[PDB]
Formats: structure tokens, sequence, C-alpha cells
């Protein structure tokens, strides 16, 4: 580890006279994969990142617009609706939280989420 | 009525999940408290069934402070702006005064260490000592410039008004501080009487200042000649090896992707895959193949035969009957296989150990064409390098290292299967041999850091070829398949001899029943050969 | 054809001292000097003194706050400012050193300079190297610059022409240019650099401007290991889109050179041919062109690009081989003008960039 800083610094020194879906360890792609939801192609291609609030995987490419580094927090996938209700950003997150979980008792709700697609589905209104 | 029924029931089922689908059923629900407006509707609905064209024409038929950007925030209205005395009218109209962007990252610094070869570290290092060296030396040797000017100046006047001469806090020179620092640099804690002395009666300062300068400038100069001599061969050790940036990482890495194992799971992985976008029913035709690899020279196969020949031959755990057997396999029948003896297909039903051998040997196909277009490259650089240099009038347009001779270069090649030749004997080091290739090729030289190896790899495969009832039971009935014409032929005559292919297929069904079965298609084009496999 | 380029040299700017193990060095301008001398380019090139720039050429961007702090400034009386210190980001990363305000002048002067020569149309090329400082902002020193002598050059040039294009080609993102101009349509800054974990952390995709200069702020972000084909085939077509929308009527062409293989601090891996490509391509659309310098930290490099940039815009050829001059033992083992590449993975994908260009065209179509 000789380097000649040391010698130079005295030579002119002054006179001061004073987890699932990655690879395993030793490398391969884990069996049974999972895919991303744009290409349907696993870990082998490239990296998959995994969203935090669905199981919904994806290519850092596969995004639209792509990402350009990995994302170091909690992401959030194109495919929620939380995108629309950023859409007015003066509301703080409570309010938003509070409104989500005003349909998080309900979860399945099919019977009436059908009877009210058809209900607005018919071309003239009653 | 039952369409709706049906539309739900394919949407559910090509999403795979329920909580993406309930997502969407989140996304329709609040559409229909009409909080959503139909274009409004249909962009939200576009990231669940944007791949689907039917299932989207199908929905569109049944419908029928402040902040910006990403890191720019708004200044506060009651802010005092900081003044600014030389604002003109573009200054107001122009400027910015309402954004101001805060970085959006606090990790103070990493440089680039993530890729900084420790061989690069030395390059800096060095060069920081260099620089250290040079403006001290070069800050001296201006100082004294200056002061040899002035007085030079000085001589040239009248006795009686030398005495009158002064100097301000620039010593003579167009800067307040450079000449004040290399005085200080001198003089240690006496740097500021000599100043004074300097700038109050320069005519009997000036000299004897310019004395010490002219020493410690000589002595500077003979320690920086010697260690321009140690800084030397340290460049010389490093350069090459700066520049390669994934020999370390390579060289583990291909050890390990090699294994049968990994070969397995790099097609397993593609079939799941494509299993999966058949249980989802996308449109993807079952037809392709599920890896693709080409092979684009002649010369390239009989030089890597030639290789894998050389080295089994001098095995001593390989009988004479093997090697003859190995020699009959490599030299007569994988050529025969490659049509070595357009649209011109041939078939081949295969299990692991055929799989494991085809995908070696394309490996090693592939790396010696690489390392023969980068040597084609360097020549003919060199020749275009020469006859551009040659006519050159350079500024009229208004030691050293020897390059290698033309002759050299267009024998690297030879030469560098002489060296994997000696490797595999083992008569030369790996890294000797390592850093031949380096010199040679430069950054595309780890091609070849691992060669020995994979000969060595793709050996047993051959030896394991002769010892298993399996290959040779699959290779005679290749054979006898092909006598009949089945197995293999003209593209067109495909639907005239498909069902007898269908035949062949069956039979390998019942011969490896408890194995994979590969099915390998070698297709002749324009000179190049496709190997298209795909597992059954 | 063949025209005039004016260059800007002053003597004393190779010996202002950062500080030990900094990364910032103006040796290297006078490294650059020194090669133009001995390829025998100074005989068709016209070599100016720049005159120093009074604090009153400073403060027509920068308070007069700042500029009175960082002529007080000194390395003695530190301790009598420190609160300023802390004010002003004058410390660890932007140091306090003998003579930084005549560093600052000498450097500011330069570009001022060559912004008043193109304006009184006495030549169409303008060369200061020891220009190119992009990270200052208005009352603060950031990223080894403590003045922001771009904007002082592009308010100059203003006075006579309407529209004025800045490019930057530098590694890091020219977020204080950028800032300066976020809001006005007379200034379009283009930006290709890396980001990701990287400073300054700015220059996101999104980052179009505001008010009234909407759509004219353009930024690349790009991941590590671009090399030569990637960005030749990207900034080729995005800047001929951006003469054919914007049509400037100057263009100013940062040229800093830690975009190189082997810097001490960028990540990319390009070359100096493939550097310079970019100021082939600048010239050939016949504009007022003012080329500075900025970053770049292997200092050997940063000579060879710096003057091979210098003969291409004098469209001089000059021999691969590299003369002897003062600082030749730098420049071992090979001793050649071109440098090579390193073999690191190009993290830039073909899809990415395709991604990135084709919404950099959709934001580049809604100019008027
Ligand atoms: O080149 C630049 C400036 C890069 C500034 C990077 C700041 C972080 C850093 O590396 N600081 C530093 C490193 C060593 C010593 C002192 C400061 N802009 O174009
Ligand atoms: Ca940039
Ligand atoms: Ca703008
Ligand atoms: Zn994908
Ligand atoms: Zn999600
Ligand atoms: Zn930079």
């Amino acid at each position: 580890s000789g380097g000649l800083m040391e010698q130079i610094q005295a030579l002119l020194a002054p006179p001061k006279t004073d987890t699932q879906h990655e690879l395993d360890h030793n490398g391969l792609v884990p069996l049974p994969v999972k895919v991303c939801f744009t290409c349907n192609r696993s870990c082998r291609v490239a990296p998959l990142i995994q969203c935090d609030y669905c199981p919904l995987l994806f290519h850092m490419d596969c995004l639209e617009p792509p990402l350009t580094a990995m994302p170091l927090g909690r992401w959030m996938c194109p495919n929620h609706i939380e995108h629309v209700v950023l859409n007015q950003k003066n509301m703080t997150l409570s309010n938003r939280c509070q409104v989500f979980d005003r349909f998080q008792d309900t979860v399945s709700q099919h019977v009436v989420k059908v009877d009210f697609l058809n209900r607005i589905h018919k071309k003239h209104p009653p | 009525t039952l369409q709706e029924f049906s539309f739900f029931d394919k949407v559910r089922r090509v999403l795979k999940s329920q909580e993406v689908y309930e997502n969407f059923l989140r996304c329709i629900a609040l559409f229909n408290q009409e909080l959503v407006s139909g274009s409004e509707l249909l962009q939200l609905v576009s990231p669940f069934l944007g791949k689907f064209p039917e299932l989207f024409a199908q929905f569109k038929s049944f419908l029928g402070c402040k902040r910006i950007g990403s890191s720019y925030r708004a200044l506060p209205k009651t802010y005092q702006q900081p003044k600014c005395s030389g604002r003109t009218a573009i200054c107001k109209e122009v400027l910015n005064d309402t954004w101001v962007s805060f970085p959006s990252w606090s990790e103070d610094s990493t440089f680039v260490s993530s890729k900084k070869t420790p061989y690069e570290e030395q390059l800096h290092r060095c060069e920081d000592e260099r620089f250290e060296l040079d403006v001290v030396l070069e800050t001296n040797l201006a100082t004294i410039r200056v002061l040899e000017s002035v007085q030079k100046k000085l001589s040239r006047m009248a006795p009686e008004d030398q005495e009158k001469f002064r100097l301000d806090d620039s010593l003579g020179g167009t800067s307040e501080v450079i000449q004040r620092r290399a005085i200080y640099r001198i003089y240690g804690d006496k740097a500021p009487e000599i100043i004074e002395s300097l700038k109050k009666n320069p005519v009997t300062a000036v000299p004897v200042v310019l004395k010490r300068l002219k020493a410690k400038e000589e002595e500077w100069r003979e320690a920086q000649q010697g260690f321009n001599k140690i800084w030397r061969e340290q460049y010389e050790k490093a350069y090459l090896k700066s520049l390669d940036h994934q020999a370390v990482n390579f060289k583990q890495n291909d050890t390990k992707a090699l294994r049968s194992k990994s070969l397995l799971n790099e097609i397993e992985s593609v079939y799941d895959e494509h299993q999966e976008q058949h249980s989802e029913g996308r449109s993807a035709p079952s037809s392709e193949p599920h890896l693709i690899f080409v092979y684009e020279d002649r010369q390239i196969l009989e030089d890597a035969a030639a290789l894998i020949s050389y080295y089994v031959k001098r095995q001593p755990a390989i009988q004479k009957e093997d090697q003859g057997t190995i020699h009959q396999l490599l030299h007569q029948f994988v050529p025969s296989l490659f049509f070595s003896q357009d649209d011109v297909y041939s078939l081949f039903f295969a299990n692991n150990n055929w799989y494991f051998f085809l995908r070696l040997h394309q490996t090693l196909c592939s790396r010696l064409l690489k390392i023969y277009r980068q040597a084609q490259k360097q020549l003919l650089e060199y020749r275009t390098e020469k006859e551009r240099e040659k006519l050159l009038c350079e500024g009229r347009r208004e030691l050293r290292l020897k390059q290698p001779s033309e002759v050299e270069l267009e024998e690297y090649y030879p030469a560098f299967l002489d060296m994997v030749r000696s490797l595999l004997e083992g008569s030369i080091d790996p890294t000797q041999y390592e850093d031949t290739l380096r010199e040679m090729f430069t950054i595309h030289a780890y091609v070849g850091f691992t060669m020995d190896k994979l000969v060595q790899n793709i050996a047993r495969q051959l030896h394991h070829l002769v010892s298993d009832d399996v290959c040779l039971k699959v290779v005679e009935l290749y054979l006898n398949e092909k006598k009949r014409g089945a197995a293999g032929g003209n593209l067109s005559s495909r639907c005239v001899r498909a069902a007898r292919e269908t035949s062949y297929q069956w039979k390998a069904e019942r011969c490896m029943a408890d194995e994979n079965c590969f099915k390998v298609m070698f297709l002749q084009r324009k000179g190049q050969v496709i190997m298209t496999i795909e597992l059954l | 054809g063949k025209k005039k380029v004016c260059y800007y040299y002053d003597g004393d700017i190779g010996n202002y001292y950062y500080g030990q193990g900094h990364p910032m060095k103006p040796h290297r301008i006078r490294m650059t000097h020194n090669l133009l001398l001995n390829y025998g380019l100074y005989r068709k090139m016209e070599i100016y003194r720049p005159h120093k720039a009074t604090a009153e050429e400073m403060t027509k961007y920068h308070s007069d706050e700042y500029i009175k702090f960082l002529r007080s400034i000194r390395p003695d009386n530190m301790s009598e400012y420190s609160k300023q210190m802390q004010r002003f980001n004058v410390g660890e990363d932007c140091p306090v050193f003998d003579g930084l305000f005549e560093f600052c002048q000498l450097s500011t002067g330069g570009s001022v300079a060559g912004a008043v020569k193109l304006n009184r149309q006495q030549t169409d090329m303008a060369v200061n190297w020891a220009g190119g400082l992009h990270h200052a902002k208005k009352s603060e020193a950031s990223g080894f610059c403590y003045v922001n002598d771009i904007v002082l050059a592009i308010l100059e040039l203003l006075k006579y022409h309407q529209r004025v294009l800045y490019i930057d080609i530098d590694i890091h993102h020219g977020d204080g240019v950028e800032e300066a101009f976020y809001t006005t349509d007379r200034v379009m800054t283009v930006s290709f650099h890396k980001y990701g974990e990287y400073f300054p952390g700015t220059g996101d995709l999104r980052d179009i401007g505001a008010g009234k200069g909407k759509y004219y702020a353009v930024n690349f972000p790009m991941r590590d290991g671009i090399d030569d084909e990637s960005y030749g085939q990207i900034f080729k077509p995005i800047i001929s889109k951006v003469m054919e929308m914007y049509q400037p009527s100057a263009v100013v062409l940062q040229c800093g050179a830690d975009s190189l293989s082997g810097d001490r601090l960028g990540c990319f891996n390009l070359t100096v041919k493939g550097h310079a490509k970019c100021v082939e391509v600048v010239k050939t659309f016949n504009l007022p062109l003012l080329m500075l310098g900025g970053g770049g930290y292997t200092i050997r490099n940063v000579a060879r690009c710096w003057t091979y940039e210098t003969a291409v815009a004098l469209d001089c050829e000059i021999p691969n081989e590299l003369p002897y001059n003062d600082y030749f033992e730098y420049f071992g083992p090979d001793f050649k003008l071109h440098i090579s590449p390193s073999n690191m993975t190009n993290q830039n994908t073909p899809e990415y960039m395709e991604k990135i260009k084709q919404r950099l065209f959709e934001n580049l179509r809604m100019l008027p």
C-alpha cells in the first residue's frame, strides 16, 4: 500500500519554524414463476418490481412512462384508482384514506355493483 | 342480458386475480355514482384492458402553496425576494421568481464505487498525486516569471527613481493572491516580513527572493523527475485492467451459468411463461419455439470441433474405442445435423444430455465468432487509421510504444487458437493467458477467459453421450426415421410428411416417458443455421 | 465553410487551488491550452484575455448580499462568517479557498465577453473553457459552482436575440440554468443527464416548465453506462426537432466532460469522438454558438476532450498522436488523443430510449 502522497507533501511542506420474485442465491429463476402484468415474462429478462397494494408485478421498462431507477420507497402501480383522486392535489391523505375505507367493509358487493351497472346501462334514462 | 355475464366472465378469467378484478369493480362503481364521465371512465379502464383489443372494443360498444412537475415548489408570496441592483427590463421579464426546486435526495456522496474497479482507484490516486506537485510547481514558476519581469523593468530606469519604486499586494502580477501564496509556501511563517520588504523596498529584496525561488524550483523539478519515473509502470500495470469492468464478475457468473441445472431452468422458466399465457388465453400461436440461437459460420464450427477433439484426444479415462466414437459423433453426425454434409430444415428429438451438449456447443461457437469478428474489426480499423493519418497536414488546415504490424494483427486469431490449445494442455498459466488475451483484444478479451472449462464441460457430455443407452437409442431412432425422410426435409413438403413427423414425436414420447423431451429445429438460411429448441 | 472562432484564456486560471482531495481542478484548463499550443491551433484561432467581471455584472442575476459575501470571505476570516457560510452553502462541498472571487470573475468574464462579441456580430463562435458553472443559484453556491456565468451570458445574449437555446451534455442536470429560465419562452433548456440517486436529484421527464414557459424545458434522464451509439441515436433527432420547432437565434452549448468513460464522478461510457459528435451536430445548423466548459474530473480526459472539440469547431483535423507538451506524462501509457471505452453494461435498453424519445417528441409538437 505504498502511495507517494506522504513523500510529496513532506517535500513541499513549508518551513513552519513557529423475495419470491427474484433470482436464487446461486442465481436461478424461482419456480413456480410470477410474471410481469404487461409482457407476461419473469425476472430472467429484467428485475421485477412488486406493487405493495395489489399483487401485480411490473417491469421498469413495461411501464408508461418507464421508470428510470428503482423506486426506493413504496411504489404505486398504474392499475389503481387513487390516480384520479390525485387529480385534486389540495386534499390531504387522511380524507382520501377515509373515502377509500368507506368502501372497504363490503368489498364484494357483487350483486349491487352489477345492478348499478345495468341501471346505468339503460340507454333511455328512467 | 347474457352478453354482460359473458363479458364479466372473460374479464375475471383474464385478470387471474381477485384484487385486480375488485379494483376494476371499484372503478365501475365509482363511475356508477355519477362522479365519472364516459371518456374519463374509459381512460381509467385503459390500464386494465389495454392489451386486449377485443375486450376494449366490447367495453367501448357497451359504453357507446402550489406544486408543479416533480421537483419544483412555489415560493411564498409573502417572501422578501433578495434585491438585485443590476436588474434591467429583460431581467425582470425573463428571470424566474416563483418556483424554487429542492434537491429530491439526501445521500451525500458515493462517487461511482459501484462501478470503479480497484485498478481505476490507483489511477485516480496517481493522478491527484501528480496534480498536487504540478500545481505547486507551476505556481512557483509563475511567481518566478513575474519577479523576473519586474526586476527587468526595475533595472532599466534611473537609480534616483529605483528607491521610489514600490509594489502592491499583487507584487507585479495580475493577481492579488497567487504571488503571495507562492511566497507563503516558500517562506512559512516569515512570509509577511518578506512580503513587506518586497512591497516597500523592491530593488534590494527582489533578487534574493528570485534566487530562493529558483533554487526551490530546481530541487522540486529533480524530485518530480524521480516521481515521474516511479509513477510510470503503474499506469502500465493499471490501464488495461481499469477498462475491463466484467472479468471478476464474469468468471464466477460463467462458472455457474453453464451447469446443467441452470441450462434446464433457463428453458423451464420460458415453458412456464408460455403455459401461463396459454392459461390466460392471450393471442399467442401454439407453435413458436421457446429458445432460438444462430450459427453464422461453418469455419467456426470446424474450429470448435477441432478444439474439442484436441482436448478429448489427450484424455486418460477415455478409451480408444470411445475416442473413435466421439470422433464419429463430433465430425460426422453433428455436421450432418447442421447439414454440412433455401428453406431446408432438420428435426431432432433429444433428451436432457443432448440439450445440454447443444447449448454448450452453441455457446462456444458464439464466443469463437465474437473473437473472430473482433480481430477482423481491429485489423480494419488499424488499416483505415493508417490510411487516414498518412494524409494529414494537421495545423496547416487554416517516450512511446510501437504498435504491432499488420501481420500480427491478421495472425491474432490463429495465435488465439494456439493459446487456447496451450491452456487446455496446461502448459501456460491462467494468469499469463489472461494477460496476453487482454493485451491482444482489449475489452473483448474476457469472452475467452473461461474457455477451457467450457471445453471440459462439453467433453463430459460427449463421454456420457456414449455410455447411456438412451442417447444412442435416440440417435439411432433419428437415423432410422431420417432413412424414411420424415425427420427433417424440405420446408414445403412439411404438410406432405407432417403426419409421419407426428409418428416420430410419438415414438419420442414412448422412449423418454420419464424424461424431458426436446424438439430441436435446424433451419438453414443465407449461410446461417437457426437452432430453435422447444420443450414438450 | 471555414469561419472565425474567438478563444478566451487567462494564464492565471490554472493556479487557483480548490483544496486537497477536491475533485474540482482548474489545472485542466491549463493543460487544455497547452495541447492547443502543441497542435498548432493558435494560428487559426484568435486568443483573447478575458476582462474580470465586476460585481455589477454579477448582480444582474445574483443578489447583492451573496456577491458581497463572496467578495468578502477569505480562508483567514472563516470564523466571522460562519452563519453566513451556513446560509449561502459555502463550506464542505463548495469550499472557501484563496482567491475564489478572482476565479469567479475570470470564469464569468470570459463567457460574458464571448456573448458580447456574438451580439456585436464580430464572430459566430466563441469558446470559453473556464466557464460552464451551471449549478450555482441566485443566492447560494452548489455543485462546486459559486457564480452562474451561463445565466449571465444568456442574459447578455437576450439583448439582441429573441430566442436563445441552451444545450447541456454534462452528466449532471443543469438545475441552475433551467431554474433561472423556468417560466419564460425566450430560453429553452435541453438537458441530457443521469437520473436516480444522483446529484442534484432534479430534471425529471415531467419537468417541462411553468406558466408562460411551459413546454420550453426538456430533460432526458438516463441510466448507467450509456455509450456513443445510443447517445448519437438520441441526440441528433431530438436536437433537430428542437431546432425545427423552436427556431432559435443563438445557441449556448455546455460541453462538460464528466460524461466520458473513466470519470472520477461520472457513470457514462462516452468517448471523445462520441462527445464531439454533439458539437458537430450543433455546428451543422449555422447559428451564433457559445461553447462553454463545465464538469470533468479525470483531468487528462478533460484535456483530450476539450482540445478535440476546439479542433472540431475550427474545422481542423489533428493527428491521433499527442505532440510533446508540458503535461505529456499525464497521457500514458498510450499517448493518444482518443480514448477507449470500458465494457460496462449499458442499462439504457432500446425500448426505454424509444419511449422517452416519443414522449419528448409529443412534448415538442405542442410548441406554437
Ligand atoms: O460536475 C458537477 C458537480 C458534481 C458535484 C458532486 C457533489 C458531490 C461530491 O462529490 N462532493 C465532493 C467530493 C469530494 C470532495 C469534496 C466534495 N456538475 O456538472
Ligand atoms: Ca446535463
Ligand atoms: Ca424555458
Ligand atoms: Zn414486463
Ligand atoms: Zn397495484
Ligand atoms: Zn457534471
